[PDB]
Formats: structure tokens, sequence, C-alpha cells
């Protein structure tokens, strides 16, 4: 009831914003106007083509530790249990893992960015 | 009027993000011995107004190489996101009472990205696309702690419900308890909004715009319109978490002007630290975390993970 | 109308399933993937769960942004497609929309269809148990458990994650 | 006559490695550059109020 | 009347474009250094609800300041075609004007006019950043004159 | 055997279908098999869910957990052919066939 | 002392987020085991009712077990009310 | 001499004031003054929809005590 109906004004107030701001200022465009901005001069043709990104490495380990962040997610509701020594223990030891998996990026380059 | 209610979360916020350019263009000009602007009316109070009237009758070009679909679309997803975030905010009694309210802003504000992405990758230029990767990383980076910082703050609230918070500081401030956390906690708000000094999305001296430099007039206003919300709610939901006021269940109003001073005060401390710092080299903000802030978050997450244990005050979860 | 809602919800799920599942430019199946997994979430919060349907949002959030991060660097061209561009995009998304077309009408007209497993599709919110969850969410005691209960996935989940770190390390190496 | 305008080594005392991470943690010069532009918002501007009041010549 | 409407959305429309004239970071010579100090605390753009702006896409008035050379006037013809309309040219100094000291040169255009349209004259060498703050403010009157509802209703 | 099991079922199924078939890309075919992942965690979760299955709502949350490691190995082997190919397309991975 | 103290305090200067972060971490490790108040808090965990005590059938000989809740005979949670 | 900053925060002061209020004053019109009342969990919703039930009128917030019973 009242989730989608927020949502629902929230899009049609953007659309409708984008909409005035699209039909009202008179444009009038020409094909020099719309050409790429390339600091001035003409770009040399490309803003599709491969872009090296040296954190490819962090970037897909950043995958992994938001994945585990799923399994830590729980805790305010599993510190709330009738054997919090385990639950402890295996906090702990996601915790700990996590350090590792950390450190072992760490000191096998990892998270320094490729050349 | 349920209508009412949301039209008045709307209007209100918007009025207030148009207000934040000027509060900004002065509070940073006073801190370079400028005026800020003080022509139109008095005290500058028609500004935002002038500004956007203007960026609505400005003529929105659309370049020849872009994929128009996700052109358009990016603009509408920021706003409409960064409005959205703005209702399970506890704001005496907020709008939508969710019980997961904390993972749904988590949801919403790691959508809110990709607004970024199709906007830079669909206006085709170098440094758009410069700028969207360069979103990538920061927003990675910084949303990993942002998730365990929430977890670990939180862990001694009970439950993810924002209410719950307020009852949560009912004598105390949170930033006393965990004040390590909070100061980590307030560099990733400065850097999910993408603000300075990791404002390298943009990137005015060295990316022109970064993914805004294709953006002209009503689309240009509207992702300006999601930052500046973003900024706000990011504010709001700092003061929530950590300042907390006092709240008389019978006069709510007083809790109002409380919080809504804290986000001000809040805000006033990010554009303080806009105009005092230079800029990140983006792998060191990247360097920053994973290096620096990282280890301690985890160490921290372990310490107020076991600290309820230890001295037998674990919080309700109902 | 508001009978339905995971109908329509389903429906727009498998659509955006067809949008990433045509082989468009990885970007566009990205979208495609992201409104899917929303809609996904939508249907699993109205299925009586909060917790999965925002974890699905999150994680899934985090790993297609990575994957755009990817794609605009390695899996890239100098002409990106769209689903109209080419043909066989375009024959795969008609494909897939009027087969979901199809088989959506012969669902909601028979409401006993056969296909695969025996379909009777009266409305979701028969099958829904009339229950007490008194003053705890089920499926917060349930995920809960996985510290109490399931120290051996706890286990095999930290080990498999720090493992496939550590080949996520081998596997890019590169001599 | 010339100067050596960086060639200061820091003390390895343990209280000058004491305050060094302190500084590090507890951000102490970010703190006082944040004072600084405090001081001088509170500070008067320099501004005139062109055209009804004009540069000196 | 329709008149009176017109002329009422004519002032409104003026008043926004001139009281929020963003300007372009388009310093080429020693006249961008009095383009700065008008920028500077003393004279202070921002009061006038004027702020510098980069990325062609997002300004309105282009302050060519310093002298504009035969192989920098095709990026200044490209870069001001970028600019979404309405747009404003300010010619700032001698050089940007008709040739300044290097008027016989070789590799020098003989006055910006002759590549974009320019709307402001501003002369000097350079010009006196309170000079170059009240061509600016010319270009302000200009904008508060224009007509274009009332063409329009008499179109 | 109730109706929004059949469409999380025949969205599985174009998933397969989808993965089985590539067309030039890499990336387009592990984002077909995340698909699959998707429609397997919403599947199983309203399974669960409805049979109030208690102790085995985890059973999801460890899907997306190997999910996440599978879509990444995934592409950090798409990382390779790229970095020995220039592209990630499969029809010019040809060097095995001899 | 010696090599020990030495690399302590080089690690205090040079990394001092990694000293402070592996402290915070061998702390939050060790202390729980030796903290009394652990015992407590599974008390506390236990102590909360969630379902409902559903009652047994007397068939006579229990004494333990009250026949009223005011009864004293049971289980009581004094303490916590005091701690 | 920034006095002038703060009308900039007082009616943006305002503005952050008007949801705050607007919410809460509804929350307390639509529901007969008092507050609403949040069902976190399926007890809640239990109460909630038995003062439905009993209110007669098909509202929750209407209440009824010693009067209605005998
Ligand atoms: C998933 C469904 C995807 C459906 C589809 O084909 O989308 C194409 C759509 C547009 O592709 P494009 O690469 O921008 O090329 C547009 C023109 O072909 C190239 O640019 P253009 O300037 O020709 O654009 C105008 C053009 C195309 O129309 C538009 O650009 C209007 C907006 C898209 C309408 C479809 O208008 C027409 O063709 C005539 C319309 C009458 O691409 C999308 O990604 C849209 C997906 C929307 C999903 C739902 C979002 C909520
Ligand atoms: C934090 C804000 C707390 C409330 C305002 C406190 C305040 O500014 O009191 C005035 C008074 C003087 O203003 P100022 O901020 O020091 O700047 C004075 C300059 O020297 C410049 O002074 P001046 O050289 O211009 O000479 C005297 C000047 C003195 O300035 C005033 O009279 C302005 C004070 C409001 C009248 O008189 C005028 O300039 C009158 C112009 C008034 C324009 C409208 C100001 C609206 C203020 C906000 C109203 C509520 C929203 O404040 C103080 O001396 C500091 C009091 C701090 C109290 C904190 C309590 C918590
Ligand atoms: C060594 O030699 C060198 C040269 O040698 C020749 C050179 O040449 C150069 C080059 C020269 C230069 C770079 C020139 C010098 C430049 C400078 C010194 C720079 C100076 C800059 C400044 C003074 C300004 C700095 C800016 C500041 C401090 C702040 C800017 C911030 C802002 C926010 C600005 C305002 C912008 C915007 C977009 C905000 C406005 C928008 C709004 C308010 C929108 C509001 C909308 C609404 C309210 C909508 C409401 C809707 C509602 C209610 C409903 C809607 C719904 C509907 C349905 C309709 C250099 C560098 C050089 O080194
Ligand atoms: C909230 C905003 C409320 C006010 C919105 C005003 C929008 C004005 C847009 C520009 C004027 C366009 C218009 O109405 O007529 C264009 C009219 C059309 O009349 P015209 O025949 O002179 O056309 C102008 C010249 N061409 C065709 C080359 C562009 O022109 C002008 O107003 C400018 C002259
Ligand atoms: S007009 Fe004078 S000050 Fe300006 S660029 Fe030319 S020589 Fe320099």
């Amino acid at each position: 009831m009242n989730i989608m109906l927020t949502l629902l004004t929230n899009v049609t107030l953007a659309s409708l914003l984008v909409l005035i701001a699209f039909w009202l200022p008179q444009l009038n465009a020409y094909s020099e106007k719309t050409s790429p901005y390339e600091c001035g001069f003409d770009p040399m043709g490309s803003a599709r083509l491969p872009f090296s990104m040296k954190f490819f490495l962090v970037a897909i380990t950043f995958l992994l530790f938001d994945l585990e962040i799923a399994l830590l997610l729980p805790l305010p509701w599993a510190s709330q249990t009738n054997n919090l020594k385990t639950m402890l223990t295996m906090a702990l030891f996601l915790l700990i893992l996590l350090a590792a998996s950390l450190a072992y990026e760490w000191t096998q380059k990892g998270l320094e960015w490729a050349e | 009027m349920f209508m009412i209610n949301i039209l008045s979360l709307i209007i209100p916020i918007l009025l207030a993000v148009a207000f934040l350019t000027l509060v900004e263009r002065k509070v940073l000009g006073y801190m370079q011995l400028r005026k800020g602007p003080n022509v139109v009316g008095p005290y500058g109070l028609l500004q935002p107004i002038a500004d956007a009237l203007k960026l609505v009758t400005k003529e929105p070009l659309r370049p020849g190489t872009s994929s128009i679909s996700m052109f358009i679309i990016a603009p509408i997803l920021g706003l409409s996101l960064a409005l959205t975030m703005w209702v399970p905010l506890p704001m005496p009694y907020p709008l939508i009472n969710m019980n997961l309210g904390v993972l749904f802003m988590l949801a919403m504000s790691s959508l809110a990205v990709y607004s970024i992405l199709w906007s830079g990758w669909a206006s085709n230029s170098k440094y758009a696309l410069i700028g969207a990767l360069r979103a990538v990383a920061q927003t990675i980076s910084y949303e990993v702690t942002l998730a365990i910082i929430l977890l670990s703050v939180l862990l001694m609230n009970g439950s993810y419900t924002l209410s719950t918070l307020i009852t949560t500081q009912e004598h105390i401030w949170m930033i006393f308890t965990s004040w390590p956390l909070a100061m980590m906690w307030f560099i990733s708000t400065l850097a999910e909004t993408n603000r300075a000094p990791f404002d390298l999305t943009e990137g005015e001296s060295e990316l022109v715009s970064g993914f805004n430099v294709e953006y002209a007039a009503g689309p240009f206003a509207m992702f300006f319109m999601a930052e500046y919300a973003n900024i706000i709610m990011m504010n709001a939901f700092t003061a929530i978490l950590f300042l907390g006021a006092s709240h008389d269940p019978h006069t709510p109003e007083l809790y109002t002007i409380n919080f809504v001073l804290k986000t001000l005060a809040l805000t006033i401390t990010f554009l303080w630290i806009r105009a005092s710092y230079p800029r990140f080299r983006y792998d060191q903000l990247m360097h920053l975390l994973w290096k620096s802030f990282l280890p301690l978050t985890l160490a921290l997450c372990m310490w107020h993970i076991s600290l309820p244990i230890m001295t037998a005050s674990i919080p309700p979860q109902s | 109308m508001t009978m339905y809602i995971a109908f329509i919800l389903s429906t727009i799920f498998v659509i955006g399933f067809v949008g990433f599942s045509s082989k468009p430019s990885p970007i566009y199946g990205g979208l495609g993937l992201i409104v899917s997994g929303g809609v996904g979430c939508g249907i699993v919060l109205n299925f009586g769960g909060s917790f999965l349907g925002l974890m699905v949002f999150l994680i899934y959030l985090g790993g297609m942004l990575v994957v755009f991060g990817y794609t605009t660097a390695m899996a890239t061209e100098m002409y990106p497609e769209v689903w109209v561009s080419n043909k066989t995009v375009f024959g795969a998304f008609v494909s897939g929309l009027m087969m979901e077309f199809c088989m959506v009408y012969y669902a909601l007209k028979e409401e006993e269809v056969e296909i695969i497993f025996k379909f009777n599709g009266l409305g979701d919110w028969v099958i829904y148990d009339t229950g007490d969850s008194g003053f705890f969410s089920e499926e917060a005691m349930g995920i809960a458990a996985l510290y109490s209960y399931g120290t051996w996935l706890v286990i095999v989940t930290g080990w498999s994650l720090l493992i496939g770190v550590v080949v996520i390390m081998e596997i890019t190496r590169g001599n | 006559t010339y100067k050596f305008v960086n060639m200061r080594e820091p003390s390895m005392d343990m209280k000058s490695v004491t305050d060094r991470a302190a500084q590090t943690l507890l951000w102490t010069e970010l703190v006082r550059g944040l004072g600084m532009t405090l001081s001088y918002l509170f500070r008067e501007p320099a501004t005139i109020n062109y055209p009804f009041e004009k540069g000196p010549l | 009347r329709g008149e009176y409407v017109v002329a009422k959305l004519d002032d409104l429309v003026n008043w926004a474009r001139r009281s929020s004239l963003w300007p372009m970071t388009f310093g080429l010579a020693c006249c961008a250094v009095e383009m700065m100090h008008m920028a500077a605390p003393r004279y202070d753009m921002d009061r006038f609800g004027v702020v510098f702006r980069a990325s062609p896409r997002q300004s309105d008035v282009m302050i060519v300041a310093g002298t504009l050379t035969n192989k920098m006037a095709p990026a200044l013809r490209k870069v001001y075609d970028q600019m979404p309309e309405p747009r404003y040219v300010v010619s700032m100094g001698s050089c940007a004007n008709g040739g300044g000291y290097y008027h016989y040169s070789y590799s020098v255009v003989r006055g910006c006019d002759r590549i974009v349209p320019v709307d402001i004259y501003v002369p000097g060498c350079p010009p006196t950043a309170e000079a170059l703050l009240y061509g600016i403010l010319q270009l302000q009157r200009k904008i508060k004159r224009e007509k274009r509802l009332r063409i329009w209703y008499r179109r | 055997m109730p109706l929004v099991y059949m469409n999380i079922i025949m969205a599985f199924a174009i998933a397969l279908a989808g993965l089985l078939m590539y067309r030039s890309h890499l990336m387009s075919s592990l984002l077909c098999l995340e698909g699959m992942m998707l429609s397997l965690f919403i599947m199983s979760t309203l399974i669960i869910l409805n049979t109030h299955f208690t102790l085995a709502n985890m059973m999801p949350i460890i899907l997306l957990v190997f999910a996440a490691c599978e879509a990444a190995l995934g592409l950090s082997l798409l990382v390779m052919v790229s970095n020995t190919y220039g592209t990630d397309y499969v029809q010019n991975l040809n060097l095995l066939q001899c | 002392a010696g090599r020990i103290a030495s690399f302590l305090k080089n690690a205090w200067a040079k990394e001092p987020v990694l000293v402070a972060s592996f402290a915070i971490g061998g702390l939050a490790i060790i202390l729980p085991s030796l903290s009394p108040y652990t015992n407590y808090a599974i008390r506390i965990n236990r102590a909360t009712p969630y379902n409902y005590p559903v009652p047994l059938r007397d068939d006579g000989n229990m004494p333990d077990v009250p026949s009223h809740p005011q009864d004293p005979q049971g289980p009581s949670l004094e303490w916590l009310k005091n701690l | 001499m920034w006095f002038e900053i703060l009308p900039g925060i007082a009616v943006m002061a305002a503005c952050l004031f008007i949801p705050g209020m607007a919410t809460a004053h509804i929350h307390k019109f639509t529901n007969g003054g008092k507050e609403k009342r949040v069902a976190h969990f399926s007890y809640q919703w239990n109460l909630m929809e038995r003062d439905r039930c009993i209110s007669g009128v098909n509202r929750y917030h209407v209440t009824k005590g010693l009067e209605n019973i005998d």
C-alpha cells in the first residue's frame, strides 16, 4: 500500500521534471552543438574502446568482501540466542577469516594497483 | 492524507536542497574571505529560485553520440532514489516504519551509484567514462566499510529498525560509545555522497566536470538534486545514529527541532571540510580504506561483537 | 489490481530475465538483471520475507556493479549493441517475450496448465498460511541460527571464501 | 647563505612516536586545518559593494 | 491581457538568466589574471550571481580573456558551439577585442568577433577587474532588456 | 502445485536456455548464469518461507554465498582470456580444437 | 624486550593503524572468556520468554512446578531485577 | 559578519522542520490523536486487527474499555 505509492510518487515527479526540462526551453540544435566535448579540439575518437582498470583484482575481491557481509548481517539477531559461546566463536571465525583474506591480499601484492 | 504526508516529505526536502546551494556558496565564500551570493533580494534568498528557473529553461542539448534511453533514465533514477531514501528516517515518527530500515537505505544507496554509472557510460565521452570508473572504485571501497560500520554500530541497537535508535540513545549519545567508528562512518558519508575531499567522480580540476560534463540544463540540475538530497539525508542518518536527541512522546516538535539542528550542524561540517582540504588522488582514497579503514573497522567489529556478551548488555530485539 | 501483485511482479521478473538472456551488450544485460532482481526482491517481500529480499538487492547490486566495471574495461566493443540493433538479439528478445506472453495466456484463463508440472493457478493469496509469529519474525530467527546451529556451514563457507580469494589471486597472477 | 628547507628527521622517543601515532589515528593537523578556516569565517569579508563602492585608484 | 502575461513571463525569465549568469573558465592570457581578481575576495563574482563553471555544456557567458591566436581559434569556435543556447560572449582586453599589441602578427586573429559573435566588448590591456565587472553588469542589463516572448506574441 | 512457482521455474528455464547458447561475448553468458542463480534463490526462498522451515532460511544465503564466488572466478577467467586475447569473444577461442 | 619491544615500537612508529587493529582484535578475542558476565548474558537470553510456558499435567508427584505463577516454587529471576 | 549566512539556514531549518511535524500531526489526525500503532511483529498486527473488529465501526483507533463490556 504505502511503499509502492511512495516509489510511484518519486518516479512520476522525476519523469515530470525531466519532461518540463526537455520540452519547455525551446531548444535549437545543430550538429556541432551536440559534438562530443574533448577540451575543445575534436576527440581522437573512442569513448567505447577498452579502458584498462588496474584494480581489477581489487574490484573483484570487493565482490567476495561484500558477499561476506551477507553472512555477517544476521548478527543483531544472532546475539539473542541461548548458545552465546558458539555464536561468539563463529562470529570471530568469520572476522578472523576476513582478516586473513585481507592480509593475504595485502602481502601478495593484491590491493596494490597494477601498472 | 497519506498523499499529504508524501508531498510534505518531498516539496520541503526539495526546498531545503535548493537553499543548501545558497548556504554552501555563503559559508564557503565566508571561509575564503568573500561574501557569497548577496544581490538577489535580501542576502541572496532568491539565488536558488533564480538558478532553478534558469536550469529548467536553458536548452537541454542531447549529444549526437549519446544513448538517449539511459541518458534520460539516469537522472530519474538518481532523483527518485535520493527522494525515496528519506521515507524511513525516524523523524519523530518515520513515514514508513520498516523493520529493516538500515538495510533498505543501504540497498538504495548502493543503487544510487547506477545513476552515475549509466549517465557516465551513455554520454559517450572520455572524461565521462573515466569518472564512471572512478565512481565504481570509490563506491565499492567505501560501501564495504559502510556495511561493516553499520553492523558494528547497530549491534548495540538490537535490530535494524531506525526508530529504536531513539530508544537506544535515551540517556547518552551513541558517539560516546563508538566514537572511533563514527569518525570512519563520517568519512564514508563524505565519500558515498561523492563529496570532498573524495569528489573525484566530478574532479573539476582534472576531469572538467566528470560524469556531468555532457549533462546540461534540466538533467544536470536533477543530478545536482540527487547529490544534495543525498548530502542532507546522509547527515540526517548520521545524526540519527550517533547524536541522538530527546524525544517527548507528547511533543514530537522538540525532537524535530533537535534533529533538524543536528542535521544542519553535520551539513555545515560537510561544507566546512569541503573548503579546508586538497583533493584525494584516486588510488589514495582506495589505499586509505583497504589498508587503514578496513582493518580498523574489522577489529572494531569484533570488539562490538564481543562487547555486549562480556558485559551482559545484549540489547533487546523488540 | 492489488489482488495478484505477486503475479505481475513475476511477469516483470521474467521480462527482465528475457532482457539479459537475449545476449545484449553486457551493460544492458546488467540493467535487465537489475530490474529482475529488484522485482524478485519485491516478490520475496510480498511472500512474508524481508531480510532475504534486501539481501538479494544489496548482493546483486554489488555483483552487477563489478560486472559493469569489467564490461566497459574488458568486455566492450567500439560499437555496443542494443536490444534492437542486431537481428539476433532482436530475435531472442522477441522469442522470449512472445513465449512468456503465451505461457501466461495459457496460465491465467485455464488455471490448470500441466506444463512440466501441474500448475493450478487460482491465486497466490490462497497458499498463504494462517499463523502467529509472536514477537519474533520467523525469517530473522531462521537466518540468525547460522551462528548457533549451522557451525559446519559457517566453517565451510568461510573456508570457501578464503580459498576463493586465494584462487582469484592465482588465476589473475599472469606469470 | 642557504638553508635546508626539508632536512628534519623526526625524533624516535616513545613520546614522539606516541604523538605521531595519535596525530595519525586522531587526526590532529586536520583539526588545525578546520580551525584555521573557522577562524577566517568569523573574520570580516573583504568584498566591496560595487558599483556603490569602488576600489581605490 | 495576453501582452501583460507574456511581459511578466519575459521579466521572470530575463531576471533568472541575468541573475544566474554562469561564466566559463576560458582564460587565455594576462587578461585572465584580472578575470581571477574579480573572482578574488575584493570584487567577488559570487555575490552578483556569477559562478565560474567549466564544461561549456553548463555555462552561458564566455569571457574571451587573452590573445586569440590562429592555432587556438578552431578550439574557441568549437567550444562556443558546445554551449547550449542562450549564450553570450564577453570580450576582455584589446587582444581579444581587435588584436591588441600583436594586431599585425602572423598567428593572431585580429579580433575574437571574427570567430564568434561577441556580445560585450570590454576594453583594457588588461581591463581593471572593476571594468570587467562593469562589462558583466552591462551584459546583465542587456539580458534584462530582452523581449523574447513579446516578439513571440507579435510573431 | 501453485502458480508463482511456475513463473520462477519458467524464468530459470529461459536462463538455462540462454546460458546454453552463446552469441559473441563472455560477460553475457556469465550474466545469464547469475540469472539462473537468482531464479534458484527466489524459488528456494519461496519454498522455505511457505513451509515455515525456519532452520532452512540460511540456505538461500549460502546459495548467494557460492553464487558470488563462481561469478568472481568466471570473470577472472574472462580477465585472462582478455589478457591473452585482447577481447572476450568465444568464437575466436579455438586454439584447443586440434 | 629487546627484539620484541623494538618491533612493537617500530610498528607503532610506522603503521599505528595495524597495531591498533591487532590490539583491538586480540583483546576482543581473549577477554570474553575471562570476563565473568558472559554467563550472565546467556542467562538473560534464557530469561527472556518468547513462547508461552505451556503448562504440564499435574499427575501429582512433581513439587517444584508451581500451581500458580505467584507461587514461590519454580525458577526466579530476582538476580536480573537487582543486576 | 556571518549573520547574513543565518537566514539561509533559518528558512532551510523551516524546510527540514516541515515534514517532521507534519507526519506526526498526520499520524495524530488520521489515528484519533493517539500515536500510530506500529506492528513490527505479528502479535501487534493481531492486536490491531482485533481492535478493528471490536470497534464495530472498522477503525482500530476507536477504542472501547469498560463501557463496552457488561
Ligand atoms: C597559470 O596560468 C593560468 C592561466 O593563465 C592564462 C589561466 O588562464 C587559467 C584558467 C583560468 C581560470 C580557471 C579562471 C579563474 C577561475 C577561478 C578562480 C574560479 C573561481 C570560482 C568561483 C568564484 C566560484 C566557485 C564556486 C563555489 C564556491 C560554489 C559552487 C556551488 C554551487 C552549488 C553553485 C550553484 C549551482 C547549482 C546547480 C545550484 C542551483 C540549483 C538549484 C537551486 C535547483 C533548485 C530547484 C528547485 C527548488 C526545484 C523545486 C521543485 C519543486 C518544489 C517541485 C517540482 C515538481 C514538479 C512536478 C514541477 C589558469 C587556471 C591558470 O592557472
Ligand atoms: S589585451 Fe593586453 S592584457 Fe589583454 S591579452 Fe592582449 S596584451 Fe594581454
